[PDB]
RNA sequence: AAGGCGGCCCCCUGGACGAAGACUGACGCUCAGGUGCGAAAGCGUGGGGAGCAAACAGGAUUAGAUACCCUGGUAGUCCACGCCGUAAACGAUGUCGACUUGGAGGUUGUGCCCUUGAGGCGUGGCUUCCGGAGCUAACGCGUUAAGUCGACCGCCUGGGGAGUACGGCCGCAAGGUUAAAACUCAAAUGAAUUGACGGGGGCCCGCACAAGCGGUGGAGCAUGUGGUUUAAUUCGAUGCA
């Protein structure tokens, strides 16, 4: 519905999982899909290929909106940081730009302890 | 072999048909080290399979292998608490030998009378794309795509 | 690390340009070093060894660039 | 000066160094008792509390796990004013002067040429690394000495008992400082060497793993051993070996 012509793709990668959310420039979600949500529960949801499977799933189920242009905003340096956007173009999108947004503080809050 | 590269000694192509591939079949099937019983069982079983369905005695038996060859197989590497299998391709030389073994081990599990009869039935199913041989090939294929994220 | 895909070209080269941006701008490494908090002593100690062994490599080079080996 | 000090701006303030000269003219060095500053944790009275997080609770691993791991979480960490006065407060190296071959650097001034444009020639102040004589138990230090010397101060006299007990002084408290004895042992210790070992690191091996085939442990029997019985059940071999 509303046949949105161009959209945005947020990749929220992490050391444990990957979430793909497709939006528009207004910041309103259309569909989401995660590696853990794609049946890869366990230690396999952090694999780079596990992000490949999820990216196609979110590329699908937004075909109702007829999205033809995507802007990729990668976040959260982790395993699924570049593979998950190889699958985005394989779904037929015409990526206009790729931007890396990620929280880099200027020495803000104190991080947790070292692990032992 | 830590430091050894091997070359397998050649074997005699079989007299009846001249296929060295079939000569391996009698070697795999042979038990307790004797070829007189094993060779005749293979030859006799091939007659029934050829008579039952299609000509080209060798080609009917070659169709079965074309259906049971596995194109991928997992191997395990231990890292932490538990080992996880990693898929890897199968070299064509070992690919022939793997399905060549699976048919015989599956044949010895039928309830028929003669080992020749059990071998003929199993080869019939494999050529018809059915039976225990392709089922064994199906598991290694399914369990290699089950965890393909590893490499 | 903003990249603007040029007139067509291949997406792989655009991806390879985006990867080079993160490598050159140090986006990947800063997240790892700031994931946990290490004490100020450990920061001072690690920089001590890092500079000492860097200079020791230079001082150990002069003992092999002129001495015949075989 | 040490503890320590890290966005930018403002206004109060201390110290260091360099060039060229004037000026006072021994005004100097060290310092028992004193006096001041002194990380973090901790204490008191007010505030503030985002994030981390002693204590605490739950989930796991475990034979137990009052721990490491996971999800939460209060004092505290922050501010103002007072206490506390201890640290591996460590270049384990007191302060102040003099002299004694060298290299490669870092940082901050300067006075000459070639303001030829980079540069070249030197002199100053801090500071990093390597090494000569020499030093010594050896490691190592080596003009910023652990070298050759002068002037003051502090400290040491086998290991435990013990920086503990009692008694003073200090503190709101925690505790700090000064500081023994009986008894007990023939050692305690520093450096370096040869091995052995490591859930330290390399490189190379082999039926060591991997790829396969056939077995043992399940049954009946043969044979040896342990045990138990017996008048005796002769003696020896006992992880691999
Ligand atoms: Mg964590
Ligand atoms: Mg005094
Ligand atoms: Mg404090
Ligand atoms: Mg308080
Ligand atoms: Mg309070
Ligand atoms: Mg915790
Ligand atoms: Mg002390
Ligand atoms: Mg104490
Ligand atoms: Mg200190
Ligand atoms: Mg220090
Ligand atoms: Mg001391
Ligand atoms: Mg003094
Ligand atoms: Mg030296
Ligand atoms: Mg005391
Ligand atoms: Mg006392
Ligand atoms: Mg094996
Ligand atoms: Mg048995
Ligand atoms: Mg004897
Ligand atoms: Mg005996
Ligand atoms: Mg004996
Ligand atoms: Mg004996």
């Amino acid at each position: 519905r509303k046949q949105v012509s161009d959209g945005v793709a947020h990749i929220h990668a992490s050391f444990n999982n990957t979430i793909v959310t497709i939006t528009d420039r207004q910041g309103n979600a259309l569909g989401w899909a995660t590696a853990g949500g794609s049946g890869f529960r366990g230690s396999r949801k952090s694999t780079p290929f596990a992000a490949q499977v999820a990216a196609e799933r979110c590329a699908d189920a937004v075909k109702e909106y007829g999205i033809k242009n995507l802007e990729v905003m990668v976040k959260g340096p982790g395993p699924g940081r570049e593979s998950t956007i190889r699958a985005l173009n394989a779904a037929g999108f015409r990526i206009t730009n790729i931007t890396d947004v990620t929280p880099i503080p200027h020495n803000g809050c104190r991080p947790p302890k070292k692990r032992r | 072999p830590r430091r050894r590269v091997i070359g397998q000694r050649k074997i005699l192509p079989d007299p009846k048909f001249g296929s060295e591939l079939l000569a391996k079949f009698v070697n795999i099937l042979m038990v307790d080290g004797k070829k007189s019983t094993a060779e005749s069982i293979v030859y006799s079983a091939l007659e029934t399979l050829a008579q039952r369905s299609g000509k080209s005695e060798l080609e009917a038996f070659e169709v079965a292998l074309e259906n049971v060859r596995p194109t991928v197989e997992v191997k395990s590497r231990r890292v932490g608490g538990s080992t996880y299998q990693v898929p890897v391709e199968v070299r064509p030389v070992r690919r022939n030998a793997l399905a060549m073994r699976w048919i015989v081990e599956a044949a010895r599990k039928r309830g028929d009378k003669s080992m020749a009869l059990r071998l003929a039935n199993e080869l019939s199913d494999a050529a018809e794309n059915k039976g225990t041989a392709v089922k064994k090939r199906e598991d290694v294929h399914r369990m290699a795509e089950a965890n393909k994220a590893f490499a | 690390p903003v990249i603007k895909v040029r007139e067509n070209e291949p997406f792989d080269v655009a991806l390879r340009r985006f990867k080079r941006s993160c490598e050159k701008a140090g986006v990947l490494a800063e997240v790892r070093r700031r994931e946990f908090y290490e004490k100020p002593t450990t920061e001072r100690k690690r920089a001590k060894a890092s500079a000492v062994k860097r200079h020791a490599k230079k001082l150990a080079r002069e003992n092999a660039r002129r001495t015949r080996l075989y």
